[PDB]
């Protein structure tokens, strides 16, 4: 170990996912691995999540003085004038361009900022994602945010998780989202199918078209192209319905689940994080990086490394 | 209720539109009476919270803003009104830049940069100003801390030739506020100190306290001034607010007066009703009275009395004189040293590095605190302390420590090496380091000869008696080295030009050594 | 067969390069319009006329550049010509400000692409940067990383001799009123390249000499590489005029230069001038100053201290005895001039004096009168000082005309 | 609807000076028009005090009170201190102090000691009149009255001050109020016995 | 529990020097950047030096200029100026030295004007820490330093410095590339005529810093080569190890002091970890001295302690090993092995350096192989052209040939062909490469490697 000068015997590496552990912000720390055994969810809430493809907890997970930390952390991710510091180590975002838009993005911040860094590791989210995932191991593989403009804040169509993770060979995964704002179906809640998930023996639907300036209403009834009359009757017995969330709600979603997010109609922004989670038994496809600049894998290698850490394991 | 739950749920959602006075007005109700839940909804303030930083507060005046502020920060939420822009051309007057002065100092938030450019328009069109206007902006200046004489003179020039036209209130405040800037001539001072003592017939009580701050500030320099005003007391002192009195005390300890025919009569006033003083006024009357030498038994037991009252919960930085006080009076009070003692306990973690230093000095010969258990938890501190203290409070704890019998080897070694990078300007400044490694009497030879090497060029300065305590102190631990010795002895034969037996056994080696 | 994306920076090219060929007219008939100036109005409708030519351009261009790809396959030439005519159709403003800024955004995006794939060339590190930082865009990681790019010296080693004159030039005569957060930059970019200048020492002109030495002081930047080219101005003093001269003198002092004889051999071109202006004068009089303080008394040449002492004041009389021709633009040179004659025992002839004190006079009467703008009371003290001791005829007006002024306080002291 | 365009408000205030159509105004027209002007904070401070100038003497010699306490609330929250006026006020003040109601001397105290009028005896007048009628005073006046700034000043005389003290005990109940009043106490010439008897029922 | 922002500013000072000076306890680090995560100065009111201390704290322990605080101190320190005055300068100038914002650059250059105004008027104090903080950041401001060069100059004719404000003023001026003769000639009057007051803990750091500025002197260096002999039994290994690089960096030598401290260092060889190793091969390869019995000791002692290498350590010791002859299959190996986890951490110069040593001594892994020559990527454009040409050599001779890796690699090659082409230590070394590539390769490249030059 060459010799550290000694007013830089405090700082931290560029890039927080060498620190293996969480950084003592937001929540004290993990808890003792005895004192593990509180957070676990109520069975119902997984039968729920097994019939409908979606459930929302009980309680909230965060709690105001610490959602408007996180809230300041992503406002300053989005700065034009002057750009967050370790902006390089993201994935990709939409200030790439040093224009942006009504829509802010980024993709594995986990690397860039504080407290975010220690969302990841928060046991009221990691162990209810291992519930779901049959009582095994987790390991996050990739955290994003998003921020919708004012009032005219655009829209996400319907779309199904699994057709962005084909590199995956099982279907083996789930999505956290944490709602950092008061959200509304005038706001920019989700609105998803409850039963989109059990279609076609689990096959995957065709991809939607969209156009880039009609409105929220024609880009929300463009499901009627995907489905067919067998998936049109379930519609029917299924409408779609909207979820709101007040600050500091958690939704678990499936990744074959239909879902779609509206628009922003109010005097300001809003803010949401996705995060997804993987279980153990998974390996990837193709003999390259799953993800720009992370570690190259075999066609048939198990994915683990650096860049995608455990998080919590039982036992 | 339903409508009301509506309504909530659209403050929330951020939809409605908001503007200031709408805010302000809600925060008013729920700050005076918040019979319905507003500060215990956290999402409806956070909803507010972004209505009011959205919205334009340009048309709000600087009071009510602040007001805004302050309920927004008692629910858990950080908040700053938006700062001003200079007016344009058209918008300039005497009563804009006023304005903005005014909005910078009530808001709290001060900037160098928007004072400069309101200093260069004002000159200008300086004849505009209403000669009721000057007073105001002359101690909104003083309020900013700018250093700025000319213009500050300017306007005291101006004042000054408009003398009929102000209430004496008015003077009190330009008084006050003039000799707080530091750059101003001395004539101008004359000349405004002679105004205010033409004005005597119109004052109020209130209205002598600046007078007597601007004269405490600038000193004996203007001694006859405070012998006018004090002579003018002479007809109220049977009734004055402490205040007032404690200020007249104050006075007279930082002018040196050589009449005590007065402050005696001063004194007697104030001995009744000091019982009303808060700490701080309590304080000074202490230090005030003490310095002056008029502490007797009378007084002292009424001032006893009152101080046991705020005893218990001392401020930390009050403490310290209230025992150099109690130090150098001979009269029984033990008691008021214990409950000081006990409260010193408590603050131990909090304490800065001179606060403890200094409370350990002055108790260096106290026997009550041979015992007490701050002769360990202390040290403790002061263990991590160290690497925070000047050369000052390190020798004032160090003696302190070492006069109360501390019996911890390595305090001293670490002493030492965190004073070799210090250096010392006087033997004051060493003698404590070499007391307390005379506690044990052993250490590592580099060392001593360190402080061999940093005694020899000391031997010049001190007297007969001093160079004894040098001896015995060097000669215990250990010195081997010559050109130490010969540098006292020479000092030494300097005073003495014979070996006689009178000398002390000391001496007598060190003559022949 | 390895794909490359390497150009050369000074060839093959888009139509960019007809932009900026047009571009380039257009900037080249506005100064011949002004040519045509040195009426107004005839060009004025010219101006006009080239001011619209211009802006439509600009927006074709851009559009051009933001519809399709056109800047990955442009080469590295345009992208130096287009980010120049971006600056200097700004700094001659006629550019509307979201044109500007959406033309440096998508600029300093091929930039930071072009760095990644590392085709980046040493001399394109210096033009991109003296280009950028004069006009003051702030980016954060393209100056990040050019700051970290200009720290490896070895590879300026190899720079032309009209680009570091270009470089130089550019980035002096922007300094006036410089913003203070790209000055450090500015230093950076003047010691990357210091050695280059270093070994050139023996090949630029006669007054690029003096602008050179010039760019380096102004930015408080003194290297020891750069000591030879002083030297050299020692040598071919004979050349310049005494204006130059004068500036000379006060650069050999900041140089650690000066010495006795240089100062000595450099007075007669000062002297030389017809008609005597204040930067020669108060040039020579520091330097004769600072030259009576080289020599050494109490030293190991101790046998000659006088006989130099009196030739330097025979100088000093030889210059002041002309010092009437010459206008004071203030007070402080006065004082100065005043404080060596004072300090170094110069006879004047009264003359000068008169002229001296009947300047300083007028002068004075002005911020008195006006009761405000400025004259410290120190530099009244001293001016009365003088006066009493030279005697009362010189001005037997502003003696109580000083004497008026300080009783009135109306100078205020300088830490006030 | 708070519209802030003072820059085609200047045209108006303009017009109303360049034709000489400020004297011969109503007065309740004026104390309405000011007032509103102190609404959005007017920033063209100078055509207003050119406006103010106007008016002469004729007009002010028989103004009724409740138009005139509108013109004086609105130059004092428009932060004007104009010094020819403030003496036709105070002297005007002179024969109409009578007729003021109590919500009305609560309104001129405070409006009067935010300007920086100094003319001592009105407003010891002004104190002795709502005094008088100190059982007919409610809890906004005592708002405005007590939370005046530098209010120590006019609770100089005893007489004058513990007519109404006791009612400010009874009616007001906000705590910071108590408080800010009990504060105030200490800086006056009122003797020791009343201030501390004040003060054990005024502090809550 | 909740305290006003003054006693937190004390608290953390403390904390930090704890860290900084007694142990690195990460416990500490953890419970203050709790404290400091949730603390705000916007409500309080404080005066400069606890804004200061709480900036100069919570920069301390890693926080960037995004976070709260540094922000609310930031401006601050942007609008006050005048309030900082000499006591507080340099707190504030060392907190600005790692950020690199625009208000940052901005706080710094104003610290810079002002302090060339103040420096007749020093002590010093002010003067040891103005000096230390200026050369903490990296500024190039010359006239500033020319001006507390004289302070200093002046200062040291009354003797009041200790040991350790030469040790902090020879340091602080060396790391910032000022060679004036007469100052540190000064530095060392001063330092000659303090009899028995320079500890060997505090002479070493001195010696390390006169030899790191690159004066050229012979007679100093002999003073300080007789003065070091008489503590050669008192040191321990680190002191030993800057010994020998400072002496390798005098570049005169001095055969007895290096056999004495070879005796003393063979005496020292358990206590040596892999630091020293490295270093004191790396100063070996720099002076050019061959010492054989120690190398192997050395060796053996490196092999037992394999784990404990950093990418430097690495990228020392191989290139020492490659220059001096001295192979060991098995420590080759494991390096390399180990290497082969840490390929991330190398820099521009420890990539090609370990590669080009590699190669040279024909020890080619092949785990070692993929993984650094995947790395080349990332760090192409950083490169020098020297550089550059020793890593395409030691590319040629790992027979990798995938163009996802050779394709930056060229193009750099060809950004700095004039210095590529003129090296002649190394004319033969492009013939390899040449060889192994062929003109089917880059037709630009071999269009000018054919032409005359």
């Amino acid at each position: 170990k060459s010799y550290v000068l000694k007013f830089l015997r405090g700082q931290l590496p560029e890039d927080l996912k060498d620190v293996n552990g969480a950084l003592g912000c937001l929540y004290g720390t993990l808890p003792d691995v005895d004192e593990f055994g509180q957070f676990v969810i109520s069975p119902d809430v997984v039968n729920s999540f097994h019939q409908f493809g979606y459930v929302k907890m009980p309680i909230p997970v965060l709690d105001h003085q610490q959602i408007d930390k996180l809230a300041d952390e992503v406002n300053e991710l989005a700065n034009n004038v002057e750009h967050h510091p370790k902006t390089e180590r993201l994935y990709a975002t939409s200030l790439a361009d040093l224009t942006g838009g009504p829509l802010f993005f980024c993709q594995g911040q986990w690397r860039a900022a504080w407290g975010m860094h220690d969302l990841i590791y928060l046991p009221t989210i990691t162990v209810a994602a291992s519930q779901i995932l049959n009582n095994s191991l987790v390991r996050l593989w990739y955290d994003e945010v998003f921020m919708k403009a004012a009032r005219t804040g655009p829209c996400v169509p319907w779309q199904q998780n699994y057709a962005r993770w084909q590199h995956t060979k099982p279907v083996n995964h789930v999505t956290v989202m944490i709602a950092l704002d008061t959200m509304n179906k005038d706001r920019g809640a989700p609105c998803l199918v409850p039963g989109s998930h059990r279609w076609r023996e689990g096959g995957l639907l065709p991809p939607v078209s969209y156009d880039p300036t009609k409105d929220e209403a024609h880009q929300l009834n463009t499901i009627w192209e995907i489905i067919n009359e067998e998936e049109g009757e379930m519609l029917m017995d299924t409408p779609p319905v909207t979820v709101d969330l007040r600050r500091g709600e958690a939704l678990l979603i499936h990744p074959l689940t239909l879902f779609a997010t509206h628009g922003n109609r109010s005097l300001d922004a809003v803010r949401c994080c996705f995060i997804h989670y993987m279980g153990e038994k998974t390996y990837a496809v193709q003999n390259g990086p799953l993800l720009p600049h992370t570690t190259k894998f075999q066609a048939d290698a198990m994915i683990q490394g650096p860049f995608y850490p455990v998080v919590f394991d039982p036992a | 209720p339903s409508a009301l739950h509506l309504i909530f749920e659209r403050c929330k959602l951020n939809l409605v539109e908001f503007t200031a006075q709408d805010v302000y007005q809600i925060c008013t109700t729920a700050y005076n009476m918040d019979t319905l839940g507003m500060l215990q909804d956290p999402d409806f303030m956070r909803g507010l919270h972004d209505a009011f930083r959205r919205s334009d507060q340009t048309v709000i005046s600087p009071f009510q803003a602040n007001l805004i502020a302050d309920t927004f920060r008692k629910v858990g939420i950080n908040s700053m009104p938006k700062e001003v822009s200079v007016p344009e051309e058209d918008a300039i007057s005497p009563e804009s830049l006023i304005l903005v002065l005014r909005n910078m100092n009530i808001t709290k938030q001060r900037d160098e940069r928007k004072i400069n450019e309101v200093l260069k328009l004002m000159f200008p069109i300086l004849d505009e100003f209403s000669p009721t206007q000057l007073s105001l902006t002359v101690t909104e200046l003083a309020r900013l801390k700018s250093t700025n004489a000319d213009f500050v003179g300017k306007l005291a020039k101006r004042i000054m030739e408009y003398n009929d036209d102000l209430s004496a209130l008015d003077i009190s405040s330009a008084a006050v506020s003039l000799a707080y800037c530091p750059g101003i001539s001395h004539n101008i001072l004359y000349r405004m100190m002679q105004i205010v003592e033409e004005r005597m017939g119109e004052f109020q009580p209130e209205d002598y306290i600046n007078v007597l701050h601007a004269l405490n500030t600038l000193g004996p320099k203007f001694v006859n001034t405070f012998r006018k005003i004090v002579e003018c007391g002479l007809q109220h002192v049977e009734n004055m607010d402490a205040v007032t009195l404690t200020n007249y005390m104050v006075c007279f300890s930082t002018m040196d007066y050589k009449q005590r025919e007065h402050i005696d009569i001063y004194a007697d006033a104030l001995v009744e009703v000091a019982t009303d003083l808060s700490e701080k006024d309590l304080v000074m009357a202490f230090i005030a009275l003490q310095r002056l030498r008029l502490l007797s038994d009378t007084m002292f037991g009424t001032m006893a009395s009152c101080v046991i009252r705020y005893a218990a919960k001392m401020d930390p930085r009050n403490i310290a004189p209230i025992m150099d006080i109690c130090s150098t009076v001979p009269h029984a009070s033990d008691h008021l040293m214990k409950v000081l003692m006990d409260r010193a306990v408590e603050c131990t973690r909090i304490l800065t590095a001179n606060q403890l230093g200094d409370i350990l000095d002055i108790l260096g010969l106290y026997p009550p605190a041979r015992e007490h258990p701050l002769v360990q938890l202390f040290g403790k501190q002061a263990r991590l302390r160290l690497d925070l203290m000047g050369p000052d409070a390190l020798a004032n704890a160090t003696r302190g420590l070492a006069n109360l019998g501390y019996a911890d080897p390595e305090y001293y070694a670490q002493a030492a090496e965190t004073g070799f990078r210090y250096g010392f300007k006087d033997w004051t400044l060493l003698e404590p380091m070499l007391m307390g490694l005379s506690i044990t009497g052993q250490c590592p030879p580099t060392m001593v000869r360190v402080l061999g090497s940093h005694i020899a060029p000391m031997a010049r300065s001190m007297s007969l008696m001093e160079i004894e305590r040098a001896n015995r102190y060097l000669r215990r631990l250990g010195c081997e080295d010559d050109f130490v010795y010969k540098a006292m002895a020479s000092r030494v034969l300097q005073f003495v030009k014979e070996v006689t037996p009178e000398m002390p056994e000391d001496l007598q080696v060190l003559l022949q050594r | 067969p390895l794909p490359v994306s390497y150009s050369p920076g000074s060839v093959t090219s888009t139509a960019i390069t007809a932009h900026c060929d047009v571009l380039s007219e257009c900037v080249a008939k506005a100064d011949e319009l002004a040519v045509q100036l040195k009426t107004q109005e005839g060009m004025e409708e010219f101006v006009e006329e080239l001011k619209t030519s211009a802006t439509n351009e600009m927006t074709a261009l851009v559009k051009q550049m933001q519809t399709t790809p056109l800047l990955q396959r442009a080469g590295m030439h345009e992208l130096r010509r287009t980010l120049y005519y971006t600056t200097s159709l700004k700094e001659r403003d006629w550019l509307e400000e979201k044109q500007y800024t959406a033309a440096m955004r998508m600029l300093t995006v091929e930039v930071l692409r072009r760095d990644g794939d590392g085709v980046l060339s040493a001399d394109d590190v210096l033009y991109v940067t003296t280009h950028v930082v004069t006009a003051n865009f702030y980016n954060r990681h393209l100056w990040n990383r050019m700051e970290k790019s200009l720290l490896k010296f070895s590879n300026y080693e190899n720079i032309d001799m009209s680009s570091v004159k270009a470089f130089s030039t550019r980035l002096f005569k922007t300094r006036r009123g410089c913003a203070k957060e790209t000055l450090d930059i500015r230093r950076k970019v003047l010691l990357a390249m210091s050695r280059r200048v270093g070994v050139l020492a023996n090949d630029f002109d006669l007054p690029s000499l003096l602008g050179v030495l010039q760019c380096y002081t102004v930015h408080d930047l003194t290297p020891f590489h750069l000591e030879p080219l002083a030297i050299r101005a020692t040598n071919h003093v004979g050349d310049f005029t005494p204006h130059e001269c004068a500036t000379l003198a006060h650069v050999l002092r900041k140089w650690r230069t000066m010495r006795l004889e240089v100062c000595e051999r450099l007075v007669e071109r000062i002297c030389t001038s017809d008609q005597l202006t204040h930067h020669m004068a108060n040039a020579a009089m520091i330097a004769i100053r600072t030259c009576f303080n080289q020599v050494s008394d109490g030293g190991r040449n101790a046998m000659n201290a006088e006989p130099t002492r009196q030739k330097l004041r025979a100088m000093g009389e030889q210059i002041g005895c002309r010092l009437d021709e010459v206008e004071y633009p203030a007070l402080p040179v006065i004082l100065s001039i005043l404080d060596v004659v004072v300090t170094l025992k110069i006879y004047v002839p009264k003359k000068c004096l008169q002229v001296i004190f009947s300047q300083a006079n007028d002068m004075v009467a002005i911020v008195m009168e006006q009761k405000d703008d400025p004259i410290t009371a120190e530099e009244g003290r001293q001016l009365q000082a003088l006066l009493s001791h030279y005697g009362n005829d010189l001005a037997p007006e502003l003696s109580q005309r000083m004497k008026e002024a300080f009783r009135e306080g109306v100078l205020p002291d300088e830490a006030s | 609807k708070v519209f802030k365009q003072d820059r085609i408000l200047k045209q108006c205030l303009d017009y109303l000076v360049e034709s000489n159509a400020a004297v011969k105004l109503s007065a309740t027209s004026i104390g309405a028009m000011l007032n509103s002007l102190a609404a959005i904070r007017f920033t063209y401070h100078r055509s207003v005090k050119q406006f103010m100038i106007a008016i002469s003497t004729e007009q002010w010699s028989e103004m009724d009170a409740s138009p005139l306490v509108k013109i004086v609330s609105a130059m004092a929250k428009l932060s004007l201190r104009l010094p020819q006026v403030l003496v036709h006020v105070g002297d005007r003040l002179l024969d109409v102090y009578t007729f003021l109601s109590p919500l009305d001397t609560a309104l001129v105290i405070n409006s009067l000691q935010s300007i920086g009028y100094g003319n001592d005896e009105v407003l010891m007048m002004l104190m002795r009149h709502a005094a008088s009628s100190a059982r007919r005073w409610d809890e906004v006046s005592l708002t405005l009255l007590f939370g005046a700034s530098g209010v120590h000043r006019l609770l100089r005389n005893v007489e004058v001050a513990a007519p109404l003290l006791e009612q400010a005990a009874g009616k007001t109940s906000s705590p910071h109020l108590r408080q800010r009043i009990a504060a105030s106490l200490r800086r006056s010439a009122l003797p020791r016995a009343l201030v501390q008897s004040s003060t054990s029922l005024l502090t809550g | 529990s909740h305290l006003s922002a003054r006693n937190i500013a004390t608290e953390a000072l403390q904390m930090k020097k704890l860290h900084q000076e007694r142990g690195g306890n990460p416990m500490l680090a953890q419970q203050a950047r709790r404290v400091l995560f949730a603390t705000s100065i916007a409500g309080q009111n404080l005066d400069a030096r606890s804004v200061a201390l709480l900036l100069n704290t919570a920069v301390y322990f890693g926080m960037e200029s995004d976070a709260k605080l540094v922000r609310e101190c930031i401006d601050y320190c942007l609008k006050n100026d005048k309030l900082i005055t000499v006591d507080v300068l340099p707190i504030v100038v060392t907190a600005c030295a790692t950020l690199k914002s625009r208000d940052a650059r901005e706080v710094i250059e104003m610290q810079a004007q002002k302090a060339a105004r103040n420096a007749k008027f020093l002590d010093a104090k002010d003067v040891t820490n103005i000096i230390s903080a200026f050369s903490k950041t990296g500024i190039n401001h010359e006239k500033l330093f020319a001006f507390l060069s004289r302070r200093v100059q002046t200062l040291a004719r009354v003797g009041e410095f200790e040991a350790a404000h030469l040790v902090i003023l020879a340091n602080a001026f060396s790391r910032l590339r000022y060679r004036d003769k007469f100052l540190f000639g000064a530095i060392a009057r001063r330092a000659m005529s303090l009899r028995e007051r320079v500890t060997v803990n505090e002479l070493v750091p001195l010696i390390v810093a006169f030899s790191k500025i690159g004066l050229k002197d012979p007679k100093l260096s002999k003073r300080f080569a007789t003065k070091a002999m008489e503590y050669v039994d008192q040191m321990n290994a680190e002191q030993v190890a800057s010994m020998f690089m400072a002496f390798a960096y005098f570049g005169i030598r001095y055969d007895q002091l290096f056999g004495v401290l070879t005796n003393r260092a063979v005496e020292l060889i358990d206590e040596f970890n892999a630091q020293y190793i490295s270093t004191t091969l790396n100063a070996f390869q720099r002076i050019g001295i061959n010492n054989p019995e120690l190398f192997d000791n050395l060796a053996e002692r490196a092999l037992a302690v394999v784990q404990d290498h950093d990418a430097r350590d690495i990228s020392k010791t191989v290139t020492a090993l490659a220059h001096f002859g001295l192979k060991d299959e098995e420590l080759f190996k494991r390096l390399a092995s180990h290497a082969a986890s840490i390929a991330d951490q190398f820099d521009a110069m420890g990539l090609v350096n370990t590669a080009h040593a590699f190669a040279r001594t024909n020890f080619l892994q092949q785990d070692m192989a993929v993984a650094l020559s995947e790395r080349s990527v990332y760090v192409c454009r950083l490169l020098d052209a020297g550089e550059t040409r020793r890593l395409l050599w030691a590319l040629a001779k790992f027979q990798v040939r995938d163009p996802k890796i050779l394709t930056p690699v060229f193009n750099r090659c060809l950004a700095l062909h004039y210095d590529f082409f003129a090296d002649p230590t190394g004319s033969e070394e492009i013939e390899e490469i040449f060889d192994f590539y062929g003109p089917n390769f880059c037709p630009p490249l071999y269009q000018l490697y054919i032409s005359r030059g």
